[PDB]
């Protein structure tokens, strides 16, 4: 967790996969639009 | 020297054989025809007059073309590389990068994915663009059973007897029985398009030199013929051909041109970066594998895939949409041409009118006649018995050449279907109606010779016997240009008595013509000659080639007017045209009077300008006294036009703002055009009749009416609206206008990239500072922005102000010219790459590097060996561990693009008006947007990217670093575009309107 | 129309010619001017707009420390004698063939005499043995110049010397001097019993960081060399009262704790590769840095 120094990667990761799976599937729903 | 001696052997004709022996051997009476029984019968033994289908191409292998198609070639070069350097790395190290095997596997992935699409677009393209090559059914006209029909040209079999006239396709292989001054177009054959006359004569043993054979496929000019079919489908001469008789072809249109020479010039200067930057690299301690894919990196990025997608996409589009609009386009290139008009020369009767004429009023006796035009229920405004209504209506019956078709005689008169002028038309169902039988009329003046009716002497002209018993025994009866017919006469027929044509009469022939021919109602002159016994004895022999009878002196008998009124879309057709800045002139074989008059009906002409007769006819003075510049319109006799030098025709279209040229020639309506032309304008013509061939083949774009039009004038044309529906040409016209802007919006956006994608490994030589972005990353760029948003513009719907700004000039509007270079090179493509910068300078100086520190360590930061590598604030970085930012600076500098690309990709879908006027109803731009940056998170923020790709995970803050560049585009170019809005002419425009 | 547009020209050179008005196969001294100038004005406020948002970004970091080191996180250990190719190769009888290593690694000691650490404002006196962490306070301008903790020459055993213009160094076996990475802020972290070394813990648990130099990697390797790691108190590391680091800013004449490795073997006319590792809690290494937290030196004494 926290201790010295250092930068969480692991959440700034898996924030920026949340968000290319938001504009990945937006982006094919609105191609879609039925 | 030809290949004529390989056609002529395998030929066997009956070019030879005697009118009786052609008749025994199919037959058929030479005369009556074949009864449609025995047509039947040998329709099912035969098969369809049509040639068997050619195989062009198969599917696969079409595939395989958009799969190497052209920049598609090229991606495979730099593919190929990217694996071969894989095989290398692996010999000069053990267990080298993972890069250039993703890189080879993405590179051709995008020309595989490119391929398919491209493909499967253009294989879209040509399934609607061939859905219309079957919607023409090229009809003939056979005398089956005396009477005569048009049917299928492939329900025509061997033996019927064919009737071809003016501007008729030959529906098969012919021996002419018959002809009156018959000229044939063996163009398709013989290369030469010179008219050659059919006769019915013999005149050379070779079948192709001889008179007296009209061959399938070519079609016959003018004058008329009745021939014998002596082969069908597959059999005739045309079809023993195993070239190409229907198919492929020529021509290079304007836009592909452009196209052409930019991609030309576009690669020239990709492939000087690329080779200039690969020896730089190499100066530079590159290493040399890497150099070349660097090279090849720099290659890909300053070249537009996309435009050939674009473009594939914009043509599929503009071929669904004239689709729906039942316009068959036979080159879908040239609808842009369409858009580039600045003028419009239109014919007159059966295109700006319906060609549905009917019988008005008749002018005779000194006085005007009505005759009942709608729903007549009766006959004319008259005694049928006046005995110069008899002399009038005879040779309107006479002179006429028109028949009711065949099985009619049980239904009403207008109920049926007819076959020949829509004038003549016109004079047969009026006195079918009110009179007596044509049939039985013209039976009984048995025709003895004619000149049939040509667009050039606009009169037709016939000698029958006379059955009568005041009865001179030959009866000249003619009729045309009412102006032409009357200076031809002597004397006048009045209440019965022929006395001479004096001026009071003339005069009152005059007024008619301006007043009936001012309703907008058509007029034809009608007169006839009794030829003297003395001179014309009984077994006379009339010639019609050097004309053994009197053509002058006749004696006029009268008018006749019909109505013919403008086609419903026309008025606001050529509305819509001016107002997009188009010039409509309207050019006609008709009288000037008939031609203002709808000219100012349909509105080529506006009420309220006036002509140099209409100027001068105000203030009761000389016409020839008023000066020419005072008239904004003009309406220009052809008979003048004749006496005009190119300078005189080149004024009155320089000066003039609404022309009408009447009575013009077949040639005239070239002259005319070849005059607009040499302006510098791009014109349309549009036709129906076979007179509008020579101009609507010499146009810019020739424009067919589907219908009403004739063989070879839908021939000529590279439009044929198939509903004659004449405000397609406005859709037309859009749509043209459409491919320009969407096409140039797409190069606009495709070229900002550029700079940027070469910036860095420039400055990184010129400030010796760390690389900002590499070869991994400008790929990235590239294949990742200026791909699929590009291909977005195409389908990117129009702008508001294309219907209403002027088209565009093609000396200076070029697909693309410097204004253009500016803006994606000097402006945008400049902001761009400083937001890329930007962020570098950001990630540096807080990764502890500040700008200032920067200079001079490329030399040291590069090198593997110094990991002592001191910031600013005295830190010691190793070589990978500053390599780690270095690559981190990479992959936000690309990611900055991305978010730069936006707003290009936003300012680059309007040139003119705001981004909220256009709006977001492109739904691929959108769909544009969000994988573009989905997949800009997805390469950052993916496991193992940095060991395959060098490519690491952003910090929040990085994002937005590029945010202010993005929207200083987005308002620089809006405010830009707002300024040329409202200052037109102004320098705003002039300079920065690409 | 009466309006004159249009390129109708027929003169190709129209590329220079002028005659008429316009030159340069552009417009005329108006608009060649007038153009010329809106990018002027463009890029000139463009860049403005560059400088003033890098401005702005300026002013969020602090001058005193960095506003991120996990890039340069765990530090490397590095030598003085540039490295050719990791490797120091010479001709042990012949001075020439080192020449090149010794003014390199003369040159950097340099900064090290006892000349160089004169006065008593800049340079304090940390113990003659190895203390722990003087922690000079608040990384700020509140306290200004913070001391620099003194490193004599003498220390590093055998690889001082004192000569006359260039220091006499080692021919026959050299001197592979020793060195850490400095990272703003960081207090070294010495082993204790549990994650344990590849060798026996050397004294000094408390205030010394570790560095051993074996052999190439662990398992069955060609072991030919004699090793002699000299430093101050003796222990063969790092003296853990010379951190934290306090920046260029702070500490501007800063002098780091070396630690030399005079390798005297028994094998001459082969090269030998040799891998050093400073061990600790707060010290990392990587399969594909080299260089962080461990060394990879390959040196041939062949005569
Ligand atoms: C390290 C770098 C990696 C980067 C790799 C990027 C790959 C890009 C390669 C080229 C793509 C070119 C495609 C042109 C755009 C076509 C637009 C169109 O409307 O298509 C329909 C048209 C149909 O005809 P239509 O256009 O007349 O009908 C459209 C109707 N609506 C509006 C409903 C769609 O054609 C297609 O069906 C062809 C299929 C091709 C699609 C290509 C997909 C791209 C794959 C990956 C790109 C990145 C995003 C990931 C998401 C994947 C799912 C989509
Ligand atoms: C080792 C090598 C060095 C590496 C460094 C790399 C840096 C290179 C940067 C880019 C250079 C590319 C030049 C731009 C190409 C434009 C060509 C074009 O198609 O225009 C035609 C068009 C022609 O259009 P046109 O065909 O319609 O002709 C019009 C004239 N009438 C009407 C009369 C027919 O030219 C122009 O009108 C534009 C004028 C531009 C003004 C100056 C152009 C050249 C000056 C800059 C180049 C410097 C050379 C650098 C190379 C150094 C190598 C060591
Ligand atoms: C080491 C140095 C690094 C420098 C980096 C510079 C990068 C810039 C790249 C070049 C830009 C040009 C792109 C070409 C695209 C072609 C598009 C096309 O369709 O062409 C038709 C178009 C046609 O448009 P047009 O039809 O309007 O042109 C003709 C019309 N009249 C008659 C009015 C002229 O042609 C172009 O506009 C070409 C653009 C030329 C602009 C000149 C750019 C100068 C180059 C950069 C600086 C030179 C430095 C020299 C000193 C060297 C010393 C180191
Ligand atoms: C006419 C139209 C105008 C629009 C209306 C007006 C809106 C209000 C005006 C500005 C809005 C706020 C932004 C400006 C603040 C500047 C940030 C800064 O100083 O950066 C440096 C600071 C630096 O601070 P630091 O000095 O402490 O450095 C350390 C920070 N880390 C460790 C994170 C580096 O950077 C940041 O930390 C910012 C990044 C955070 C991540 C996400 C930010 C998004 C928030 C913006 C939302 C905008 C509001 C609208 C709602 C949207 C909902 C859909
Ligand atoms: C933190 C900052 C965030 C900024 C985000 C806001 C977006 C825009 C940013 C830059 C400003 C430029 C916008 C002007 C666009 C022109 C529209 C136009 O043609 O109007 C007529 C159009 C068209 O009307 P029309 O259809 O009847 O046709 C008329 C055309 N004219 C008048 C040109 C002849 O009207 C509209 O459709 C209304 C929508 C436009 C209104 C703008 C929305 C927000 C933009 C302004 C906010 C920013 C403040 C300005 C300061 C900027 C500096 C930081
Ligand atoms: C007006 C429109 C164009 C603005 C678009 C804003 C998009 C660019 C912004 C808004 C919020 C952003 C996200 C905010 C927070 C994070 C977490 C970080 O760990 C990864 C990036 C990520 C995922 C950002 C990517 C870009 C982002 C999605
Ligand atoms: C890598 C960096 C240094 C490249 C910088 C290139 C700059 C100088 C280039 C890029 C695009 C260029 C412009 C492109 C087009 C035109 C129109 C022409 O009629 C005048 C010159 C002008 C305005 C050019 C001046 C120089 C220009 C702005
Ligand atoms: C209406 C106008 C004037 C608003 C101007 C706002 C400008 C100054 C803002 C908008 C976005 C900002 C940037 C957003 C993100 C970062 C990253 C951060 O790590 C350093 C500062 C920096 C670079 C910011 C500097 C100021 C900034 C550029
Ligand atoms: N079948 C016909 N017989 C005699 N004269 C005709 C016939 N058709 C047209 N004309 C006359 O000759 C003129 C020339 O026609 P053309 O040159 O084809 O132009 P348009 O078709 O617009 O009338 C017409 O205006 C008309 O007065
Ligand atoms: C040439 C030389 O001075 N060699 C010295 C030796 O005298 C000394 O005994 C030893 C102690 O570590 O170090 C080494
Ligand atoms: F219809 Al036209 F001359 F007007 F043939
Ligand atoms: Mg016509
Ligand atoms: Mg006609
Ligand atoms: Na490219
Ligand atoms: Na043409
Ligand atoms: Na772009
Ligand atoms: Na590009």
């Amino acid at each position: 967790d926290v201790d010295p120094f250092y930068y969480d990667y692991e959440t700034v990761r898996n924030g920026g996969l949340i968000f290319a799976a938001l504009a990945f599937i937006v982006g094919l729903i609105i191609i879609l639009s039925k | 020297r030809d290949m004529d001696e390989l056609k002529k052997e395998v030929s066997m004709d009956d070019h030879k054989l005697s009118l009786d022996e052609l008749h025994r051997k199919y037959g058929t009476d030479l005369s009556r025809g074949l009864t449609p029984a025995r047509a039947a019968e040998i329709l099912a033994r035969d098969g369809p007059n049509a040639l068997t289908p050619p195989p062009t191409t198969p599917e696969w292998v079409k595939f395989c073309r958009q799969l190497f198609g052209g920049f598609s070639m090229l991606l495979w070069i730099g593919a190929i590389l990217c694996f071969l350097a894989y095989g290398i790395q692996a010999a000069t190290e053990e267990e080298p990068q993972n890069d250039n095997l993703y890189l080879g596997v993405v590179l051709s992935a995008v020309v595989i994915i490119t391929g398919c699409f491209s493909y499967y677009q253009e294989a879209k393209s040509s399934k609607i663009m061939e859905s219309f090559k079957n919607m023409v059914p090229q009809q003939a006209l056979v005398i089956r059973n005396g009477e005569k029909m048009s049917i299928n040209a492939e329900e025509v079999v061997v033996g019927d007897l064919v009737e071809v006239k003016g501007g008729d396709r030959i529906p098969a292989d012919l021996r002419i029985i018959s002809a009156n001054g018959c000229k044939v177009d063996n163009s398709s054959l013989t290369g030469e398009s010179e008219p050659q006359t059919r006769s019915p004569d013999f005149t050379n043993e070779n079948p192709l030199e001889t008179r007296n054979i009209a061959f399938f496929s070519t079609n016959c000019v003018e004058g008329t013929a009745r021939g014998i079919v002596v082969y069908t489908g597959d059999r005739t001469v045309m079809g023993r051909i195993a070239t190409l008789a229907s198919g492929l072809e020529g021509g290079q249109t304007p836009i592909a041109a452009e196209i052409e020479h930019f991609i030309h010039i576009i690669t020239g200067v990709a492939v000087f970066l690329g080779v200039s930057f690969f020896i730089l690299s190499l100066i530079l301690e590159y290493t040399w594998l890497e150099a070349v894919i660097f090279l090849i990196g720099i290659i890909v990025a300053n070249v537009p895939e996309g435009l050939l997608a674009t473009v594939t996409v914009c043509l599929t589009l503009t071929a669904k949409r004239m689709a729906r609009k039942n316009c068959l386009v036979k080159n879908l290139e040239a609808v842009e041409t369409l858009g580039s008009t600045s003028t419009i020369c239109s014919d007159k009767t059966g295109t700006l009118t319906q060609n549905r004429m009917t019988v008005a009023h008749m002018w005779f006796d000194n006085q005007i006649h009505e005759a009942d035009t709608t729903e007549n229920q009766s006959g004319v405004s008259f005694d049928k018995t006046s005995a110069t209504w008899l002399a009038l209506s005879r040779i309107a019956g006479l002179c006429n050449r028109a028949v009711f078709q065949a099985n009619q005689e049980n239904l009403p008169i207008l109920k049926r279907a007819v076959a020949g002028d829509a004038s003549e038309s016109a004079l047969l169902k009026c006195i079918e109606l009110c009179c007596g039988s044509v049939k039985e009329m013209r039976e009984r003046y048995t025709k003895i010779v004619e000149i049939p009716f040509n667009s050039t002497n606009k009169y037709q002209l016939s000698i029958h016997k006379n059955p009568n018993t005041a009865e001179p025994r030959h009866l000249l009866v003619m009729k045309g240009a009412p102006e032409r017919i009357l200076d031809r006469c002597s004397s006048i027929l009045i209440h019965g008595k022929e006395q001479p044509l004096d001026e009071e009469l003339k005069d009152a022939f005059q007024n008619a013509y301006l007043e009936l021919g001012g309703l907008g109602e058509r007029v034809l002159g009608f007169c006839h000659l009794f030829l003297p016994d003395e001179q014309f004895p009984e077994g006379f022999q009339f010639d019609t080639d050097d004309v053994n009878f009197p053509l002058d002196n006749l004696c006029f008998v009268g008018l006749i007017s019909m109505i013919d009124p403008p086609r419903a879309a026309v008025p606001d057709a050529v509305g819509k045209c001016r107002s997009a800045g188009i010039k409509v002139i309207m050019v006609t074989g008709d009288h000037p009077i008939t031609a203002k008059a709808i000219a100012k009906g349909v509105g080529i002409i506006s009420e309220g300008n006036e002509t140099v007769e209409d100027i001068a006819a105000r203030l009761n003075i000389p016409v020839s006294q008023v000066n020419p510049r005072d008239a904004k319109a003009c309406v220009v006799h052809g008979s003048d036009l004749k006496d005009m030098t190119s300078e005189q025709l080149d004024d009155i279209l320089k000066y003039h703002t609404e022309i009408v040229f009447a009575r013009t020639s077949p040639q005239q309506k070239l002259i005319i055009v070849e005059g607009c032309q040499r302006q510098g304008a791009i014109v349309a013509v549009t036709g129906d009749g076979v007179n509008d061939s020579p101009a609507l083949k010499k146009a810019d774009i020739g424009v067919a009416m589907g219908i009403a039009g004739s063989d070879v004038s839908k021939q000529a044309a590279d439009m044929i609206l198939l509903d004659d529906n004449f405000a397609s040409i406005v859709t037309g016209v859009e749509e043209g206008r459409l491919i320009f802007d969407n096409l140039k919006k797409s190069i606009a956006y495709t070229l900002t990239s550029n700079i940027p994608e070469i910036t860095p490994f420039l400055i990184f030589i010129i400030a010796n500072i760390p690389l900002p972005l590499g070869t991994v990353t400008i790929l990235c760029i590239d294949l990742g922005t200026d791909m699929v948003p590009a291909i977005s513009l195409a389908y990117e719907q129009a702008e508001s102000d294309i219907m209403k700004r002027q088209p565009r000039n093609p000396k200076t509007d070029k697909l693309v010219n410097e204004r253009l270079i500016s803006m994606a090179y000097g402006q945008i493509g400049m902001i761009q790459a400083l937001g890329g910068f930007f962020t570098y300078f950001v990630i540096l100086a807080e990764n502890g590097f500040l700008p200032i520190h920067l200079l001079g360590l490329r030399v040291n930061w590069d090198d593997r060996w110094i990991n002592d590598v001191e910031d600013s604030y005295g830190q010691q970085w190793t070589y990978e561990q500053r390599k780690i930012v270095e690559f981190t600076c990479h992959t936000a500098f690309f990611v900055s693009i991305v978010v730069v690309q936006w707003a290009d990709l936003v300012i680059c879908k309007t040139r003119r008006n705001s981004v909220f006027q256009q709006g977001m109803k492109n739904k691929i731009l959108i769909f544009g947007l969000f994988e573009e940056t989905a997949l800009a998170a997805f390469l950052s923020y993916c496991p193992g990217m940095g060991v395959a790709l060098r490519m690491y995970p952003l910090k929040p803050t990085w994002w937005f670093c590029a945010f202010p560049y993005s929207l200083l585009i987005f308002v620089y170019d809006e405010v830009r575009k707002l300024i040329i809005r409202r200052r037109p002419g102004g320098w705003v425009e002039k300079e920065t309107y690409y | 129309m009466a309006r004159g547009k249009a390129k109708e020209e027929g003169s190709w050179k129209k590329f220079i010619w002028n005659s008429e008005k316009k030159e340069f196969l552009g417009r005329t001294g108006g608009s060649w001017f007038k153009i010329l100038l809106f990018y002027v004005i463009f890029y000139g406020c463009l860049a403005g707009i560059f400088i003033g948002t890098i401005q702005v970004m300026l002013l969020t970091i602090s001058e005193f420390k960095p506003t991120y080191q996990d890039r340069v996180a765990p530090p490397g250990l590095t030598q003085i004698p540039q490295s050719q190719k990791t490797e120091i190769s010479f001709r042990p009888n012949d001075p020439q063939s080192y020449e090149s290593y010794v003014v390199s690694i003369v040159r950097f000691l340099e900064k090290y005499k006892d000349l160089a650490q004169k006065d008593d404002m800049i340079f304090e006196d940390c113990g003659n043995v190895p203390s722990e962490l003087k922690e000079r306070g608040e990384y700020n301008n509140e306290r200004g110049e913070r001391k620099v903790c003194r490193f004599r020459l003498e220390w590093l055993g055998n690889c001082s010397g004192l000569n006359d213009e260039t220091y006499g160094y080692k021919d026959g076996k050299p001197c592979v001097i020793i060195k850490l990475n400095r990272v703003l802020g960081f207090k070294p972290k010495p082993p204790k019993n549990e994650s344990l070394e590849t060798y026996p813990v050397m004294k000094y648990n408390p205030y010394v960081l570790p560095v051993h130099c074996t052999g190439k990697r662990d398992e069955d390797k060609e072991k030919v060399g004699t090793m002699e790691y000299f430093g101050l108190g003796g222990y063969p590391g790092f003296p853990l009262q010379y951190y934290p680091y306090y920046g260029k800013l702070l500490q501007p004449k800063y002098l780091q704790p070396l630690m030399a490795v005079q390798f005297t073997n028994l094998t001459m006319d082969t090269e030998i590769r040799i891998e050093c590792k400073a061990y600790g809690e707060n010290i990392g290494y990587s399969e594909k840095d080299r260089f962080q937290g461990r060394f990879d030196v390959k040196i041939e004494v062949k005569s």
